[PDB]
């Protein structure tokens, strides 16, 4: 069961981990 | 300037004949597609049916439905016919054979048509019968929904000619005619004025002269609307395309042959198909006219503006 | 002469609508003010602005107006700016100076309209589009009972 | 149509090519600029499937925050671009790269 | 279903081809003898068991 | 050519935004597969992001604001002054949205169609206050109106919210006949509607020999017109009645959102239309009559709301105090005085939406307030004591100010008429204080726990209204900034 | 004189307006109909004085002003219709 | 996917789907078309 | 320029004396929404086409400026007929 | 009485979520905006007790 199922779900975590990285980025790189 | 009465009563008692014989021709028509024939005992070929009726109709001893305030009611007739009357000075037969030159002339028809919601409704009112008001307010509400697809038909024909005279909309046709290539456009016009009329599939429908007024209006409407489509896509009083030796023939008879066709095409039509239903017609009219109308102005005119075709 | 009748009709028929028992009489005097303002703009030559009004003014608002009283109810109810000039244009008519050079090329009241109204001046025309989309939104939400 | 570009504030860094084409803004875009794209594009499309979860709706919320997202985050870039190259913000590297061309 | 198909009945509900199916055959019949009879000239067909006045 | 709209990228992005949330709403309320779903929340959130990025837009992009200003001259200017209440409009707009989402939760308020209308009306303003024309200034007025009209009456089965959305519907049209009949004499005189030409053909002539008629009467119907827009009397015939019948979250919008650009409207007015300081008689006595009236007017009230809306009206002069004196200095007091009011109202906008969970109306309603939450019953004390003007407190400084500022010009009559409408002003909003804590009902009501968006909403507004006089100086130094700016 | 009887026209267009707004308080159907009014007097006024002065700045207000009236127009109705359901008088 | 929700749209909505084609065409002719010939 | 309107005015006239001619020739010897909403979008529609009417004639002046200006004025009216559509305003 | 005890003290945990999602959904409700949509939300069945242990047996 090492499977995460829901898609729209899984977009939103990748979506929410970019998001956190850009915002460190961005207070880092300006 | 005391022949301008002069113009007006030659062209307004014709339009009156043309309406009474209109009709005869409308059942005889509808007589002759159904296997028999029209009127035919009166005249020679019921040429002198119209007359007839028109002294049944007046020699009647009828009877006014005072029961209102009498004002309203006696006035809508003549009010419906007013507008009815009033956007033929503007309408041209040939080059110069029009009683009001307007540089506006395209929106004075427009006012025109949009002013003609009034009859009906106050019509529909002063009559106590309340389904008389409701049929009345549901006449007026299609006449309003087409109208506005008529502007829009109106618009897409007024982006290649640039100027809103009728007299040089024709002119602009000399190269070829605009039902060519608008012939989408054409079709949605000529269905648009047969919802405009409450004619044909679209036709959902008290005594003497009120009644007769606006049968008259009415009538007129439709010898108007038939002028309008030959006026902007059939090249108005222009000969046909090609072969041009049959010069010598009037202008001005061309211009009626192709009001003829088209008075033809709307006796075909109520002939050949059932009739709609309201909650049809508003459908119909706000969901498949209003977006083609609209998807029709933005092709030409972004086809016009592309390849700098303007006028 | 016609200024004067055109105004007077226009006038009585606003005072009819202000002070009007039967509200659908109301709307037919409100119709008929509209109609002598037409005319009155006639005159200066405005063409465009007076079939405007009459498509506008008498053909939607007056219709609508006329919509709402009817099938709901029919119930019950100087010398400082401009000093004018006197009449003396006998001499005046005759001192009349007309430049040729403003006719070889005329516009329309209709085409010196949309020549700015359109590129020159468009947020003003985006703006009023907003105020016809608030219009459509509005209309539904106020009034909407379906089934 | 006539237009002009110039600006009642002067620019108080050094102009480069002061009517940019969008392309040429497009093709300017920095690693900051896509930083900032990016973290606003996740920002509206978590704030957008977080939201739209109590009336049923993760995938069509989240779409719309992220149409949403996707033209506020290229606007901005766009607007530091273009500023940077019309001289309005600090233009370090566009005169570095503008000065060998 | 096919593209074809899509194509071929969404072109038949925009143009209109069961309408003019049907112009076609009523101005096919504008065109044809008529069938009504002059009353008080030529009268209808009857039979030697017609039963009228006594 | 398309850098040429730089300039306009925050009013395009929040258009477009609201574009796409009405497009989702419409298609996805009328659904079948999710079964009609009430998105009121998700365009409600969306529609706040829309806004923190359209503020992101236009905050970060300050140098570029001046972009184009030869292409862009005829239809609006943008300088210092628009850009600081562009974004003091924008951050009380997301400030009005926070709170308004507990709104559609717990009394089932499923139109999408709000947020939608607020978006709009933003749009409006933000069109408003860089409107630099006399056509762009009515355009945007009016758009504004409508948009404040539809939301009004958004509660269709109350009988409050339909007659204040017909009373305040016919109030604003009848304004904006007033400003436009005086907008068309001005035009008819001058020949000029932009406010460049109409600053140049007005300056020189301050009726030093004549007295134009014309541009008198425009004038003051404008000025007639712009304060029935803001409420001041007597031109606040139907004011309290619509605050009062408005559902709570709509009366927060329009207690603040109008009035910033409506001020910023009034001060783009100024900047040309001293005809001879005609306007500082005239925003004088209306000034006086309004700090006069607030303060006899809201002592008799018992319901929150009619006394929240006299208490504007009463602000509403305290502020046109600064426009009667014309000097930087007065219009420096007059922006810190709507800032401070502005924050003030959402403070107390946020604590009546709170207690409006749990249907208050009343002020003996919130009587043991200091038992049941005791620590909502010290943040509201707060807030009626910045109102009131204590020292210590945030809202003192703005009255202070004002007090300079009108004192600086030599008007010594306004000064003891605001003395005296202060003592009032404090007198009964201490009459509110001494229900909470000092009585002690017989019936008592218990309030449900706020959510999280007004709470943090609360705990900021009042830790600036404590903390505001230890650090002052970036308020003041945008003040004087933005008021220097409106002539150079 | 000409513009002097168009501005004289106008001026009683907008004082019937006002009028119409305060005597017919009781009914709501003036009320808009006033307002109406006073738009086409301001209307009457910007075209007469574009006429005058030569100048296309009040003809394009004017047609600017339609919109605002008929929008106006359609939300009043609007707000009537829905306020006579619920108090179901006027 | 596109080409099956595309296909039920167009077949049940033909009057919609063909005034937007039609549109559409009109507006890219003076977006993509128009620059295209200002090269010649 | 405008001398072409006394004509209408004239014809006006002699149609209102026909009719009344053809009036004394026999003396010798509940409520509905949707026709409010109708109106509303005729009413929005006809100022749409009241804008229309400068555009069509004055396109050859203006180019690719005014086109695209017209082009988002339709784009607005166009989803407000879209919220009308699925809002069921214009069923019956 | 006891029935209803009975039938809500033995669900499973999937059973009670649904639950406790459904009386969230229909907690509070909006007949004005169910008015302009056309429809009319009613109670499931899951949240209707039998009118056997109403007060005086309210059917509606
Ligand atoms: C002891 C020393 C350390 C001590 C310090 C330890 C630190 C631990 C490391 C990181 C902590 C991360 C903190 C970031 C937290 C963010 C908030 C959590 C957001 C979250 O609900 O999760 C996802 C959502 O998805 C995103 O929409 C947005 C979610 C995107 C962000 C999630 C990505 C997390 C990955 C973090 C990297 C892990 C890398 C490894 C870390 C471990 C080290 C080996 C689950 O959605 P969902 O539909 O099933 O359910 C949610 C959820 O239940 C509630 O928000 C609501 O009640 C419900 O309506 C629904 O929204
Ligand atoms: C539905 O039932 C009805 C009919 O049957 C279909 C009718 O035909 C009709 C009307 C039929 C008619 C023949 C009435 C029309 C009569 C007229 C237009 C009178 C016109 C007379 C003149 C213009 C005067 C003659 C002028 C000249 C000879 C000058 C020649 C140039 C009505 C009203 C009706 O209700
Ligand atoms: C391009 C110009 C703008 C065009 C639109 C303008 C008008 C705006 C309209 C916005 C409202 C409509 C938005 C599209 C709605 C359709 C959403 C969609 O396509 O996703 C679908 C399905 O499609 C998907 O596969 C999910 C797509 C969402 C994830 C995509 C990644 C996030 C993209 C956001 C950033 C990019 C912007 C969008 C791409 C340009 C929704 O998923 P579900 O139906 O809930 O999943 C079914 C399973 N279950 C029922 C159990 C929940
Ligand atoms: C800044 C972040 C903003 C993004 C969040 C927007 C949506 C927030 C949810 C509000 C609407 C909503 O869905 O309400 C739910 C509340 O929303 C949430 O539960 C949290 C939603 C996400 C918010 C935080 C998650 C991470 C976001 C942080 C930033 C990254 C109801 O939850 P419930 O039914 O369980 O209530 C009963 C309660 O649990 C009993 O005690
Ligand atoms: C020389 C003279 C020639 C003749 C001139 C006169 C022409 C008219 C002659 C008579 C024609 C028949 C008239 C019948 C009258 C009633 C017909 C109305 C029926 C109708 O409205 O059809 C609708 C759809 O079809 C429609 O939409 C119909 C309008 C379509 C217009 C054509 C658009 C085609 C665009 C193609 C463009 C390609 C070229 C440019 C690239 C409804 O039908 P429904 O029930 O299915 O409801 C659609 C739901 N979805």
């Amino acid at each position: 069961p090492k499977v995460s199922e829901d898609k729209n779900r899984n977009y939103a975590v990748v979506a929410g981990v970019v998001a956190i990285v850009g915002s460190i980025g961005w207070y880092l790189k300006a | 300037y005391i022949a301008v009465p002069a113009e007006i009563l030659g062209i307004i008692l014709p339009l009156l004949l043309g309406v009474a014989f209109l009709v005869l021709a409308e059942r005889k028509v509808m007589a002759f597609v159904q296997r028999r024939k029209g009127p035919d005992v009166v005249g020679s070929f019921g040429l002198l049916q119209p007359l007839a009726d028109g002294l049944k109709l007046i020699l009647k001893e009828p009877i006014s439905p005072s029961s209102a305030n009498f004002f309203l009611f006696r006035m809508a007739p003549v009010a419906t016919f007013m507008l009815s009357l009033v956007a033929w000075a503007v309408v041209p037969f040939d080059y110069g054979m029009v009683l009001s030159d307007l540089n506006i002339g395209l929106l004075y028809l427009f006012a025109i048509s949009s002013l003609g919601v009034y009859g009906i409704i106050i019509a529909g009112r002063s009559s106590n019968s309340k389904y008389a008001f409701l049929g009345a307010l549901r006449s007026a509400a299609q006449m309003v929904s087409y109208e506005v697809s008529i502007g829009l038909i109106l618009i897409t024909v007024l982006i290649c000619v640039g100027s809103c005279n009728l007299s040089e909309i024709v002119m602009a046709q000399k190269q070829i005619w605009f039902g060519i290539p608008l012939f989408p456009v054409l079709v949605m016009f000529f269905i648009s004025c047969l919802a405009e009329t409450n004619r044909a599939p679209f036709d959902l429908p008290y005594s003497s002269m009120g009644f007769a007024l606006f049968f008259l209006g009415e009538y007129a409407n439709m010898i108007l609307m038939s002028g309008l489509c030959t006026l902007f896509f059939l090249g108005g009083w222009l000969p046909i395309l090609d072969l041009p030796i049959f010069k010598k023939i009037p202008g001005s008879i061309w211009f009626s042959i192709k009001v003829l066709f088209f008075l033809f095409l709307y006796i075909w039509v109520r002939a050949a198909f059932p009739r709609y239903r309201y909650d049809q017609l508003m459908g119909l009219g706000w969901k498949v006219f209003l977006p083609l109308s609209l998807a029709w102005v933005v092709s030409v005119s972004g086809l016009l503006v592309t390849f700098q075709w303007l006028p | 002469m016609i200024l004067s009748v055109l105004s007077s009709l226009a006038l009585v028929s606003g005072l009819m609508v202000v002070r009007a028992k039967n509200p659908v009489h109301s709307v037919l005097f409100f119709i008929l003010v509209f109609c002598d303002t037409s005319g009155l703009l006639l005159l200066l030559g405005l063409d465009f602005f007076a079939m405007i009004f009459l498509v506008v003014y008498i053909g939607a608002i007056a219709v609508l107006f006329l919509f709402v009283v009817m099938m709901f109810h029919i119930q019950i109810a100087l010398d400082n700016e401009s000093i004018p000039l006197l009449p003396t244009q006998r001499n005046t008519t005759s001192l009349r100076y007309t430049v040729y050079a403003g006719k070889v090329r005329s516009w329309t009241n209709l085409e010196t309209l949309g020549n700015l109204l359109y590129t020159y001046y468009f947020v003003w025309f985006l703006v009023s589009s907003l105020i016809l989309l608030v219009a459509m939104i509005g209309a539904i939400v106020l009034t909407m009972h379906r089934t | 149509m006539n237009t002009d570009i110039t600006a009642l504030e002067k620019a108080q860094y050094p102009v480069v090519d002061r009517n940019p084409a969008f392309t040429k803004v497009v093709g300017n875009f920095s690693t900051l600029d896509y930083l900032r794209f990016s973290t606003i594009t996740g920002i509206s499309v978590t704030v957008g499937y977080l939201s739209g979860i109590k009336p049923g709706i993760k995938g069509p919320s989240m779409v719309t925050g992220g149409l949403i997202g996707l033209m506020g985050g290229f606007m901005y870039a766009y607007q530091n671009s273009a500023g940077r190259l019309m001289g309005f913000f600090p233009n370090d590297g566009e005169v570095a790269s503008y000065q060998k061309r | 279903k096919d593209w074809n198909t899509v194509f071929e009945r969404s072109i038949n509900t925009l143009f209109l081809t069961e309408m003019v199916r049907g112009l076609s055959l009523t101005l096919k019949y504008f065109f044809d003898p008529k069938v009504t009879i002059n009353y008080p000239f030529e009268k209808g067909p009857l039979s030697p068991r017609f039963r009228g006045e006594h | 050519m398309f850098n040429l709209f730089l300039a306009v990228f925050p009013e395009i992005f929040i258009i477009n935004a609201t574009f796409i949330l009405l497009i989702h709403g419409v298609v996805f309320s009328t659904s079948k597969k999710y079964d009609y779903p009430p998105l009121a929340s998700n365009v409600g959130w969306l529609g706040l992001l829309s806004v923190l990025i359209t503020l992101l837009l236009l905050a970060a992009g300050a140098p570029l604001l001046t972009i184009a200003h030869l292409f862009w001259n005829n239809l609006f200017r943008r300088d210092n002054f628009t850009y600081f209440c562009q974004i003091f409009l924008l951050l009380s707009t997301a400030g009005t949205i926070s709170m308004c989402f507990d709104f559609f939760d717990q009394e089932r308020f499923d139109a999408f169609e709000f947020i939608v209308l607020i978006l709009l009306s933003t749009c409006g303003m933000l069109f408003m206050i860089s409107a630099y024309d006399l056509i762009a200034m009515y355009l945007a007025i009016e758009l504004q109106s409508l948009c404040f009209y539809v939301i009004a009456a958004s509660k269709r089965k109350s009988e409050f919210s339909t007659e204040a959305g017909l009373k305040y519907l016919i109030l604003g049209a009848f304004s904006s006949g007033i400003l436009l009949f005086g907008c068309s004499m001005i035009y008819g005189s001058t020949g000029a509607t932009h406010f460049d030409q109409l600053a140049k053909i007005l300056t020189g002539y301050e009726i030093t020999g004549a007295r134009s008629s014309g541009i008198f009467m425009g004038i003051l119907f404008i000025a007639v017109g712009f304060l029935f827009k803001i409420t001041a009397v007597p031109f606040h015939m139907w004011a309290p009645d619509i605050y009062e019948g408005s559902p709570t979250p709509v009366t927060a919008f329009l207690s603040i959102a109008p009035k910033i650009s409506i001020f910023a409207n009034i001060l783009r007015v100024f900047i040309y239309g001293s005809y001879g300081a005609t306007l500082q008689q005239i925003f004088f006595f209306c000034s006086i009559a309004s700090m006069i009236l607030g303060a006899l007017a809201a002592m008799a009230q018992t319901k929150v709301k009619r006394l929240l809306a006299y208490s504007s009206i009463g602000h509403v002069g305290y502020i046109c105090i600064g426009f009667s004196c014309g000097t930087i200095e007065g219009i420096q007091s007059l922006l810190i005085g709507i800032f401070i009011y502005a924050l003030m109202t959402m403070d107390a906008f946020a604590i009546v939406l709170a207690l409006r969970q749990t249907r208050v109306k009343y002020i003996a309603d919130l009587g043991a307030l200091a038992k049941t939450n005791p620590i909502l019953a010290i943040t509201f004390s707060i807030t009626m004591f910045s109102y009131a003007g204590i020292p210590p407190l945030a809202g003192f400084c703005s009255k202070f100010y004002l007090f300079f500022a009108a004192l600086g010009c030599g008007a010594y009559f306004l000064a003891l008429v605001g003395v005296v409408t202060s003592v009032i002003g404090c007198f009964y909003y201490i009459r509110l204080v001494k229900r909470m804590f000092f009585d002690t009902p017989r019936t008592w009501i218990l309030y449900e726990p706020m959510d999280r968006n007004k709470s943090l909403l609360l705990a900021m507004t009042s830790f600036f209204i404590t903390l505001f006089l230890l650090y002052p100086s970036p308020l003041f130094s945008v003040t004087h900034q933005m008021a220097l700016s409106l002539y150079l | 004189m000409d513009l002097i009887k168009y501005f004289t026209f106008s001026m009683i267009i907008f004082i019937l307006g006002i009028w119409g707004i305060l005597l017919n308080r009781r009914n709501i159907l003036i009320m808009l109909m006033s307002i109406e009014l006073m738009l086409l007097a301001v209307n009457l006024n910007f075209l007469v004085f574009s006429v005058s002065l030569d100048d296309m700045m009040g003809q394009v207000f004017a047609l600017l002003v339609l919109t605002v009236a008929a929008a106006e127009s359609a939300i009043g109705l609007a707000i009537f219709v829905i306020t006579f359901r619920v108090r179901g008088t006027i | 996917p596109v080409m099956e929700k595309l296909r039920m749209f167009v077949a049940q909505e033909p009057v919609v789907a063909a005034s937007c084609l039609i549109g559409g065409v009109g507006l890219f002719l003076p977006a993509v078309v128009r620059p295209i010939l200002d090269s010649l | 320029m405008m001398l072409e309107f006394a004509p209408i005015f004239i014809y006006l006239v002699i149609s209102l004396l026909v009719s009344l001619i053809l009036l004394g020739v026999p003396f010798l010897f509940r409520f509905d929404i949707r026709f409010y909403l109708v109106s509303i979008l005729f009413l929005i529609f006809d100022l749409e086409v009241t804008f229309f009417f400068p555009w069509a004639v004055s396109l050859n002046k203006i180019d690719l400026f005014g086109f695209w200006s017209m082009m988002a004025f339709l784009f607005i009216l166009t989803i407000g007929f879209l919220y009308e559509w699925k809002r069921g305003a214009l069923d019956w | 009485l006891a029935q209803i005890h009975a039938s809500e003290n033995s669900k499973s945990f999937e059973q009670i979520e649904v639950e406790r999602a459904l009386r969230k959904k229909y907690a509070r409700k909006d007949e004005d905006y169910d008015s302009m949509l056309g429809i009319t939300r009613e109670t499931p069945p899951e949240l209707i007790l039998p009118d056997n242990v109403l007060p005086g047996g309210k059917p509606v």
